[PDB]
DNA sequence: GAAGCC
DNA sequence: CGGAAAAGAGCC
DNA sequence: CTGTGCCGTCCGTAACGTTGTCGATTTTTGTATTCCGGGGCCATGATGCCCCGGCCTCATTGAAGCGGCTTC
DNA sequence: AGGACAACGTTACGGACGGCACAGCCTTTTTGCTTCAATGAGGCCGGGGCATCATGGCCCCGGAATACGGCTCTTTTCCG
């Protein structure tokens, strides 16, 4: 079912009927219809009555904890047998080579996909045309014919870290269509250490963002982020966000990283070069969080299934879709390029 | 490893007191009407004078913490002339 | 091998069974209300676990500071049958789960802990027997009659041939031992401590230490979820005991050696001790039930159980339960890593 | 045989307090806003609570002492976060 | 116990303020003493002192003196009874037997001149062929040590003590800050002359009088009194017998103090007037000085008899237990503390 | 010099000018006494005097002491010097040569039985019968003098002067309001037991022991100890000077303190609440009986040899002046002051 | 000469 | 000097 | 001129009745692998200085024994 | 608790000072001489602990330090 979210940190949710019925003051404002939905985003100090939560744990229905922001607080597992099956075949998978490589070349071919889906639009350094170089294009079509048969998760490797070159080597070419002053990408790191540059400075901190919600609209379902078949995991690292986050990894972070400076918002005179590539103004964290949930809430269609909403939903259902393609329902995984 | 300390605090701003009376209070229970104890051990007590030692002024602010035996046999060195002196306990607060 | 860390612990339990509660978020405190009048207050430094034993109401500024402390909720039903738990996305390590699920997909490894598993709780159940029979002429032993065929029974299951044959061998010496388990309590069992075990395993207790069993079990439950979510092990993958709700998988499967160590050495001094007259009781609406004036006396026995220091037989040194639960959960994960090729049980 | 003792009273009746200030001032010096110091052997804090425990009413009036160490290791077991700790010392009053 | 509390400041108010006593300087106070916590009291001449607080420290019983401007000690309380009339009649008959006398002083002069010389020689400051104990003034002062077992009578006992200590007071100006200060110095014929004549014959006047009182207070204790000397005769200035039993720690703690006063440098020179009695001390020295002589006093040796260690108030007092005990008769010979 | 004189006014003011001293009174002038012609002085209360004052008088030795807010001795201070260790030594060597002691025994009991039989004489209120005592029994007193004057030894004074006690007690419940007054009851064998009886026997020991004190107070103004004295050998902390000089002045103040003050009819048994031994003065009966005594002080009766009709104090102070000359001074002999 | 007084 | 791999870039 | 006795008369102690309401972290993360390093702790002498006590001396009051003469 | 907390908003209680303003006082009876009862008073040490003070040999976390495998596009002396 649909996931509420519990809006205003003003609400209190109840269960009245069959339906977990939330209420600003002593007011009905929206109604559950416990039958289809999924997990309750409880924001920063809307309340629920301890009957309703009683009845949440009782249907394996994960409760969220999001603070005021949407920052994420623990979750609220239901102690059942539903969720535990999901990371059952999360972690038999897991080990599993075949389907492991499957994923892994399903989700690089929508890396590659959605990154060449920056043509025409998006890299507007025109000139003569901002229309890609048709090398440019037939190259990274033909890496996606590499990748849709990549026999190890090390040729994967190999052949993500060349198509991400090529097109880390082609982002000025989309900035400004040209240098904003301050703003060209020096084609360089996507800054993984330290920043070294404002671009590297933008395409670590939106890609961290990324990560976080590619970590609990994946534990909103039972699914451990931390298992994840195309990286190894090293201890700390969300191996289920980074295996899941790479047809988003261009999506998000970086249409919101361009935005950011395509409309022009950000600017050097809101960093500073200070002990790396740069720190923004907190005003400018602010404004560029703010762009953020623009584009976190900026729409889309058709999961798998002709349904518009916004990314939080379509990067849950995303989740959803994984588990069913997990020995469930979906016997392929769908993968949404765009 | 765990003594009880009493903590003999005399501050002069309300806008000080209130978060020193609400922090410390969070250590340990109310004792005496300007002194409250608690029972804590190495890395609690560090985080006392952590959480305590900037609420408060250093000039115009007094606060004392006292380091007494390890907490069991506090009752020999310690007495009370008018209500009885009970250490806290550690206790699984079942209520 | 030989594990070096057990973990001190800062706090301890805190226990909400009123069904009236109300617990605010006060300063650094956890300030419980009670219909707009105070009871009770828990040190956030002193606090270790949260449990809500029943509809009793919180508030999520609670929770966000409890988490932002990752102390784990527990929602709990009435009669402590656990039914929520909260999780901050997973622990931070994979290995140790890794390791959790690889094994469980291995049939053996189950088999091997099944056995270990079920021959570490026959093998206190005897000696729970002979410690707390309570003869008073020509009883004042139990009977070798009988301190044999629970060994007997111990013999059938170190050779399980499969793991529904183990179950059934468990279920075979939870009978006969509970046949003869109302000869621990109170010399015999005295005003109505009917301990019908027949109604053993009935979802709603028809008896007075049924509806007591059903408790310390239901609340040891907890304590080891809580404790396998410390080595930051999964406690719902169970080897054998498949997942079941309200019960954690795994947390079924390495209670069943404490099962008798910390349930019925609880019951058997809350009956032994003068906290069960049948006539504290709610004597029906369940069955049966308990009233909170023995209430939050036997969770205060539960947990001055949970506080008792025994010493750990590979190195002889003195823990409590809690700890000594952390501990065995590092036995399991580092046996689960292959380190430590048998598995050190814990038997009394 | 000496320790240092630091009283901690709280009362509420001046016709109880100003007697109770100068009485167990007597014994040692000004400490804290409420609280003062001494430093006695047994037979002198005999006397203390001999001198104290009936200046005071014994249910609307709280004082507490405190058998700290013997006074010469009593720097280590007390800080102070606003001015300084001094231990009274036994010093031939020269002035 | 209690702790002195001495009263140098000219124009010292001494009030009572409960158990606490608070002097007070020109109608600001200056410092207090916890009642029990005060052991004795002394006040120079002009400091005045409340009669309320001066007949309730009777009350206390807690022992009174006035020094002079300098210390001269015409005033020092009596506490109208001792309750012991037995060690009164001991000390009284034995000093009317001259046998007694003249003994105790010899065994006072070997108490000073049996371990004077090496108390001097472990701490000398020269700065060539001085340095360790004089080879030819060791042998020298040795006539007087081997000439001190069989004392005459009281004329030549006067005589010869001093004039050795000449020659002990000759050598005092030879460890004091690596030779003579910075206009510090002992002219050995100036020792014993009614005006303060050097700046240190000041320093070890007011040392030498308030050392006498602190051996008065001891005598005072187990009822001993400084009435009745032996060879110091009573005069009228000083306490006579207070001198007979303080002659031989005059070195070790009198003498002591100037000496370390002089050496640790807390005694400057630029700390006088003078001409009045040929020099004068004032302030933020002789409030230096006489705090000095209280550290020394304080501090704990053994006792060379009783084997246990003790401080030098207390161990005064032990002696003159001693010298009860010597009325009783156990010990032939007093105990004289040779270090 | 002369006769002592002591001050009151608790907030006065004790100065002195260049060779007097007058008692000040908050700012306002007295006579000035002359040091020429005055001796020890006491201070009541909270007086100041200051201090240069008593070390200019101790320059001359001239005592002074402390008492409560009215006279309640406590305190002393005393000055070093050679008259006050002359008269120490001299009383402590006539606590050695008997013959001294004996010459004033021998008259101290004589006086004590002599001032009896004169208050048996003046005292006697037996009228309606007998307006005088028998001339039998002031004969068999006089006959208890000359027994008491035959004393060439350490002895017999003893019990002679018993049996006069024995005597006089059995008169002195005729010294009644008239005669043998129910709940006044004397037994003569019963006196000075340790718990009282009578409230007569409590009068009687009362004013015995609070004269002692002035008795002591005058020995110690004088440089005369008062712990030494044989008519009670001094033997673990006696008033012993003191208790050899009491019983003539029995008669004279005690004895007559307690007849004036049961003879005037003014303290009532109503005060005189039973004890479990005697009827022991309550506050009241108590501070009464001390102002009879001190009304015994004040009334004038002089000594030939000193034209002193002034009061009884200036005639407790001479007799210890009168016996620090006979040890020291010119004074001939020790006279009895029998009237 | 004996025992109470003192 | 047209090749051609080897280096080093990029990125993983 | 020292309590001490209220008469004041400020602080700076805590309770409780008001509208704040705030705030979320941070800018990777590609396989492995062996240090690098302090979190940190049962475990182990080790020494400390908290008194366990206890027979060594002092003392200070009256149990205890008792001066002589007159009268019964 | 409908944001359920935190900060602040003014007035219960204390605590100490200091400001003046009165008083203003106090104390048992035992004396005949030993010896001691003996209960109060400390003072040296026997070995009865003992809170940290070192390891310290582990347990590891939990980042970081290289240290490479990989793919395509470009780029210093060199082989043929």
């Amino acid at each position: 079912g649909l996931p509420l979210y519990v809006q205003s940190p003003k609400a209190y949710v109840r269960k009245d009927g069959d339906c977990l019925v939330i209420e600003e003051e002593r007011v009905r404002v929206a109604e559950a219809r416990l039958g289809e939905t999924s997990q309750v985003a409880l924001f920063g100090n809307a309340t629920l009555t301890t009957a309703a939560l009683h009845e949440c744990l009782r249907r394996e229905i994960p409760v969220t904890w999001l603070s005021y922001g949407g920052w994420f607080m623990g979750h609220t597992v239901s102690t059942g047998h539903r969720n535990v099956e999901t990371r059952t075949y999360q972690y038999q998978r897991s080990f599993d080579p075949e389907t492991c490589l499957n994923l892994a070349r399903r989700w690089i071919v929508a890396k590659i996909a959605n990154c060449r889906t920056l043509l025409r639009r998006n890299w507007r350094g025109e000139g003569d045309e901002a229309k890609a170089p048709p090398g440019l294009l037939m190259s990274l079509q033909d890496d996606m014919r590499h990748a849709m048969r990549a026999p190890s998760l090390e040729v994967l490797l190999g052949i993500e870290g060349a198509s991400a070159g090529r097109y880390f080597q082609h982002f000025s070419r989309m900035l400004r269509g040209g240098d904003g002053e301050g703003m060209g990408f020096d084609f360089t790191t996507r800054n993984r250490r330290p920043p070294k540059d404002p671009v590297n400075a933008l395409l670590s901190f939106a890609y961290a963002m990324l990560t976080r919600e590619w970590t609990v609209a994946l534990a909103a379902v039972g699914l451990d982020p931390y298992r994840g078949f195309y990286h190894q995991p090293r201890f700390g690292r969300p191996a289920l966000a980074l295996d899941m986050m790479e047809p988003f990894r261009p999506l998000i972070a970086d249409s919101t990283v361009l935005m950011a400076i395509n409309n022009g918002e950000i600017r050097t005179g809101d960093f500073v070069r200070s002990a790396g590539g740069c720190n923004l103004t907190d005003s400018a964290r602010k404004r560029f969080i703010a762009g953020f949930e623009r584009r976190m809430e900026q729409e889309v269609t058709h999961p798998i299934f002709k349904y518009t909403i916004s990314y939080r939903r379509l990067l849950e259902v995303q989740a959803r879709l994984l588990t069913r393609y997990l020995s469930g329902e979906i016997p392929a995984y769908p993968n949404f390029v765009t | 490893m765990e003594h009880l300390y009493i903590v003999s605090y005399d501050i002069r701003n309300q806008r000080r007191w209130r978060r020193l009376f609400k922090t410390m209070h969070g250590f340990g229970c109310w004792l005496q009407l300007s002194v409250f104890q608690c029972r804590l051990d190495r890395i609690r007590i560090i985080k006392m004078e952590a959480a305590i030692n900037e609420i408060v002024n250093h000039a115009e602010d007094h606060v004392l913490i006292l380091d007494l035996g390890p907490a069991e046999n506090v009752k020999p060195k310690v007495s009370s002339i008018g209500k009885t002196f009970d250490p806290i306990l550690r206790q699984a607060v079942i209520v």
